[PDB]
Order: C-alpha cells, then structure tokens, then sequence
C-alpha cells in the first residue's frame, strides 16, 4: 500500500503475455510466502497465485494454472507473475501480498499493494475529453453549489479526478460506451467560495500518459 | 479443494447494531493446533485489508468491534457495533489446503433512514458543443435506498434514448447513495430546443424532484 508497489499493468491484446512485478519498500520478502490476488471489474475477489519463501513450491488457481508463472528474487527484494495466453476476463486489477510469519502452519495476507491496472482488449488507448459542469445561467443559486466534470471517451480504465488537490466528491463509477468509458465527479462548495474562488478539476489518465486540467468558469 | 460459502451473500444493519456474516468450508481448516480461517475487508478503490486471522486473532490497528469464532467448518465474522466506515464487502480465506480460493464475499450496506434526493441539472459546455456533440448531465444526490428513476424531457416531451445512469458507492460517512444520468446528444438535436428537464421519483415521495434549464434567455 506503501511497503509493497506492484508495476507492469498494461493494455494486452488477446493471447499475448505481460510480466508483473512487486517491489517491496521498507520490507523485506525474505522468510515469507507470498501471493498474487485479483479484483476483475466484477467477479468476487479472487486469489490466483503463492510461492514459498524458497521458491521450490507454488500453486495457483485453476483459472490461471497452466497459464501463468509465479516467481521471486528475495536478494532483490521481488514478487513476479509471468503471464501468457491472455483472456479478456484476465481483465482485472493485481495486487500482491505477503504472508504472515507466523509458526505453527499456514498464514494470512497481511501487507498488500496498491495493485496495478492490466485490461486484455483488442481496443485501442484513448485519452479523455474533460467537459466542466457548471450550473447554467438561470440557475437559481442556492447556499451552496454543486459542480462537476465529465471525463468522457477514454480506454482503458481509469482515470483519477483531484480538485483543487487535496471531501464533498462523489465519484460516479465509469460506464462502458461504444468501447470507450465515461465517468464524471462532482464536488460541492459553498455559493461564496465559487466563483469567487478557483474551482478546477485535474483528470489523470495514466495508459495515455494523460493530464487534462478543467478550471470551472461561471456559465 | 476446499470450497468457501458465504452466508448472506448481502446485508443491511442499522448503525449500532450487529452484522453476523457466516463462512461455511467445505472440509476442515483446523490442524496444528489452529484454525486457518482469514478474513479481509475490501472498500471500493482500496487493496484489500486483512481484520481477522486464524479464526479469531485480531490483526494489529483493526478494532475490537470486529470479532471472529468458530471452527473446523463453520466460521463468523461479527461487527458490533457497525459503524458508517464499515461499508465494504468481507471475505473469508483458508490456508489449511491449497489452493487459497476466497469465498464469494459479503457487501455490507448500512442501513439509515429513508432520505429524497437533491437534483442538480448542467448543460453541455461550450467546449463540448464547440467539438459537436451534447451531453446533458444531472446528478441525483444523497438519497435513500438505492433505488430510484430518473425520467429526461426536452421541451415537455420524455425522452427514452440516449440515457446512462451511474450510482454511487455507498458513502461511507453519510450512508447515502448519489448517481448521474447522462443524456447524449447530438448538437445539432441539443441546439434545436429550448428547456431541458431531469425528474427524479424516489419512493420517498409521489411527486417528482424536477429540475430544469432554457436555452433562449440567457
């Protein structure tokens, strides 16, 4: 989350292969076994991979045995996971966990990643088009003001809407349109902060490389 | 392989009061002495997040108000009292054998008096139509329970077509829900009409939550 950073989560056509990887920061892999686990855009979460802290013993899920390689370098401080004869439904975010140490058998997940984003597709990257929402020029203004950007068009997943940096957001889920998704995010603010004051919405899309900025001007 | 079934696959509690979730194994995960039962939290947009392991052992920071038991084949995850932050979906694992296949997952919802939403309304921006298309987008905020229908008019006349609907996550401080409805519009169809009206029914009224806009004033 900060003491492990899972990278290599990338768009993958059919049938190709990816290699992930996990660094540990702060903590060492060494006497631990470990695990790769998925969340897919909606099946349950799911565990697909362990190794032993000596690496002479792995096991996998049935949906990725035969497929995929669980691997390691404690001198380097590194969890792998080899994938191959990628499937649309190996669509899913990555995370990986080490085990508990404890003696007596078996252990728990303790310390987890991040995760990193993989999508298996035919479709193309897209970068987002960022359309502010702003209240239209009859609005009867009220104490407080809603406002929002809609981030429309972009392939893969996701996207991270930050306004004004570092509350009153909603973030309404990413939908799937014509292969490309759209989402929006809205924040809501007191009449006398806005426009008064700077509102501006910065959408990060990370497979494009992307950062579209909106400042929110009074319609 | 040891198959893990949860029980109920979803539920609502009232803060205060108790959220008792079963996992149910297929075969034995006792041996050494102990239990190898887990279980983890996952909130949306987080990784997830061990509470209990081996059966009953409280993992370091998770509070006291989560509680595990049982044995051999029949394990509860008990939170008591539910709080606001406890919105997420609970999973139980093994390790007694491998593979560590979760069990399908429990979703919390908390449970909180039934609330309308509020209608906020926005016109394409200039942006948008400048580059030829038109969406036109309301959100329906902070309301209780999940359901709820939005209905889309342009010029008095209901529009079918065109229309997405998003919902939110449960918030984890207020326990309400929001969502979008998004009309998409050509600008050519958009610029040929005058007022365009988001109407929101909610079972916690008869009468619509309208709200509108005009294109021919300002």
């Amino acid at each position: 989350e900060v003491q492990l950073v899972e990278s290599g989560g990338d768009l993958v056509k059919p049938g190709g292969s990816l290699k992930l990887s996990c660094a540990g920061s702060g903590i060492t892999f060494s006497g631990y076994g470990m695990s790769w686990v998925r969340q897919t855009p909606d099946k349950s979460l799911e565990w697909v991979a362990l190794i032993s802290n000596g690496g002479s013993y792995a096991y996998y899920s049935d949906s990725v045995k035969g497929r995929f390689t669980i691997s390691r370098d404690n001198a380097k401080n590194t969890l792998y996971l080899q994938m191959s004869s990628l499937r649309s439904d190996d669509t899913a975010i990555y995370y990986c966990a080490r085990h508990k140490g404890l003696r007596g058998g078996t252990n728990a997940m303790d310390y987890w990643g991040q995760g990193t984003s993989v999508t298996v597709s035919s479709a193309k990257t897209t970068p987002p088009s960022v359309y502010p929402l702003a209240p239209g020029c009859g609005d009867t203004t009220g104490s407080s003001v809603t406002l929002g950007c809609l981030v429309k068009g972009y392939f893969p997943e996701s996207v991270t809407v930050t306004w004004n940096s570092g509350s009153s957001v909603h973030t309404f889920p990413a939908l799937l349109q014509s292969g490309l998704y759209t989402m929006s995010s809205s924040v809501t603010v007191p009449s006398s902060t806005w426009p008064s004051e700077t509102v501006t919405c910065s959408v990060a899309h990370p497979a494009s490389s992307t950062t579209v900025d909106k400042k929110l001007e009074p319609s | 392989d040891i198959v893990l079934t949860q029980s109920p696959a979803s539920l609502a509690v009232s803060l205060g009061q108790r959220a008792t979730i079963f996992c149910r194994a297929s075969e034995t995960v006792d041996s050494y002495g102990n239990s190898f039962m887990h279980w983890y939290q996952q909130k949306p947009g987080q990784p997830p997040k061990l509470l209990i392991y081996r059966a009953s052992n409280l993992e370091s920071g998770i509070p006291a108000r989560f509680s595990g038991s049982g044995s051999r084949t029949d394990f509860t995850l008990t939170i008591n009292p539910v709080e606001a932050d406890d919105v997420a979906t609970y999973y139980c694992q093994q390790s007694n054998e491998d593979p560590r296949t979760f069990g399908g997952g429990t979703k919390l919802e908390i449970k909180r008096a039934d609330a309308a939403p509020t209608v906020s309304i926005f016109p394409p921006s200039s942006e948008q139509l400048t580059s030829g298309g038109a969406s036109v987008v309301c959100f329906l905020n902070n309301f209780y329970p999940k359901d709820i229908n939005v209905k889309w008019k342009i010029d008095g006349s209901e529009r079918q077509n065109g229309v997405l609907n998003s919902w939110t996550d449960q918030n984890s401080k207020d326990s309400t829900y929001s969502m979008s409805s998004t009309l998409t519009l050509t600008k050519d169809e958009y610029e040929r009409h005058n007022s365009y009206t988001c109407e929101a029914t909610h079972k916690t009224s008869t009468s619509p939550i309208v709200k509108s806009f005009n294109r021919n004033e300002c």
